[PDB]
């Protein structure tokens, strides 16, 4: 199925994945597209932050759904 | 001795991120209360993050001298160390969040966090060459704005819901119809109570593969309204946002300090938080100071600005806002706390 990704440039990117993938593989298909290392990569969607290890179908993301990718700006 | 009324947060190392987020959901008083009300009677003190946020949340409310977090990062289940290491904070924000939502779940305070954080939105796509039209309704509880090439918070809206081209590289899969060309657009259906409001200030550079931070300058406004972005409005609830916390981030992602400056009552009166610190400022201070955009200086000033911002929804602002006394925290919780200044006295 498609999904879609706002990337940090505001724009909207189309991405192949299978209920079954794994963020992980998600964030890899990113860095494929937009060359941002996945260890950066921070994947909003519904209002969480998607957790590696956990899949797709696990957040329930259909066809269509669109994921908010942001980085990050560490402080302390 | 100094007069704020409220007080700080003890950093244990590099928790700045930490405080800022605790001050700002400590002041999202409709949220403190219905933490109070969370069933912790049977908790561990060790493991739960529920009583150690009402723990944190007790402190700043009746104490008069900084407060710790230290029982706060030990529920969290980290070791020492762990508080040695810079955060993101709309992170923490997404993650505190979710896990104090799902703790939620079940009790009588269920539902509170959606409630007060969880908007909809609805994304339209059309098919330029063939005559089929798609929507999508999505969750969200907060929103990522583009700042780049964006002066302020408006043009920032103006471009979430600007139509997109589904073009070559990545045109849009219609099923029988394959691989198409179309147009993809976002529109709100609803805004929260509470609206948190992530800046968008980074970029990444393939030549580093380092995350530079966007320092440009870039406006909000104290009174936001957002009707023009809604897909329907409401006559009598327009869409009219208050500023109420504005978290900035100093430095480059390479370390950097988190500060956040609050007019809790949302009456314009507003007081910096740093870490144990917290002093009364100026509206400037707050707002137009964390604009940023201070070039062809050479200081900290440039990379000194506001990242997360918080607005009340003007209607919501009274309830939200409404004030906490201690008929609104547990007998049960009050006892608890005050247990523990004891068993770690006679030791």
């Amino acid at each position: 199925m498609q999904i879609f990704v706002k990337t940090l440039t505001g724009k909207t990117i189309t991405l192949e994945v299978e209920p079954s993938d794994t963020i992980e593989n998600v964030k890899a298909k990113i860095q494929d597209k937009e060359g941002i290392p996945p260890d950066q990569q921070r994947l909003i969607f519904a209002g969480k932050q998607l957790e590696d290890g956990r899949t797709l179908s696990d957040y329930n993301i259909q066809k269509e759904s669109t994921l908010h990718l942001v980085l990050r700006l560490r402080g302390g | 001795k100094k007069h704020t009324g409220y007080v700080g947060l003890k950093n244990q190392g590099a928790t700045c991120y930490m405080n800022s987020l605790l001050q700002t959901l400590f002041f999202t008083n409709q949220l403190r209360k219905a933490v109070y009300m969370m069933p912790t009677e049977g908790d561990d003190s060790s493991k739960s993050v529920p009583l150690a946020l009402q723990r944190v949340f007790y402190e700043l409310q009746h104490s008069d001298k900084p407060v710790g977090t230290k029982k706060l990062t030990k529920s969290f289940g980290w070791e020492t160390l762990d508080s040695f290491m810079q955060h993101d904070v709309q992170e923490l924000c997404r993650v505190l969040l979710d896990n104090v939502e799902n703790k939620m779940k079940g009790t009588c305070v269920e539902g509170t966090i959606p409630k007060l954080f969880r908007g909809k939105m609805v994304s339209y796509i059309q098919c330029k060459e063939v005559d089929y039209r798609s929507d999508r309704r999505e969750d969200y509880y907060d929103i990522q704005l583009s700042i780049k090439g964006k002066k302020n918070i408006f043009e920032s809206f103006v471009d979430y819901v600007a139509v997109e081209q589904l073009d070559g590289d990545n045109k849009y899969d219609a099923g029988e119809h394959g691989l198409q060309e179309a147009e993809k657009g976002v529109k709100f259906l609803t805004l929260p109570p509470v609206l948190h409001l992530q800046l968008m200030r980074f970029m990444y550079d393939p030549q580093t593969d380092q995350n530079i931070k966007i320092n440009d300058r870039f406006e909000f406004p104290e009174q936001l309204p957002l009707d023009e972005f809604l897909q329907k409005t409401d006559p009598k609830d327009p869409a009219n946002y208050i500023l109420h916390a504005v978290l900035v981030h100093s430095g480059d992602n390479h370390g950097g300090h988190y500060v956040v400056y609050l007019n809790p009552k949302g009456d314009g009166k507003w007081c910096k938080f740093d870490d144990d610190v917290v002093s009364r400022c100026t509206k400037e201070e707050a707002i137009e100071h964390n604009y940023g955009g201070h070039d062809d200086d050479l200081s900290v000033r440039h990379c000194t600005n506001a990242y997360m911002l918080v607005y009340i929804r003007e209607s919501k602002l009274s309830e939200v806002l409404q004030a906490v006394t201690d008929h609104d925290i547990p007998q049960q919780l009050v006892e608890r706390l005050q247990e523990e200044k004891r068993i770690e006295a006679q030791k």
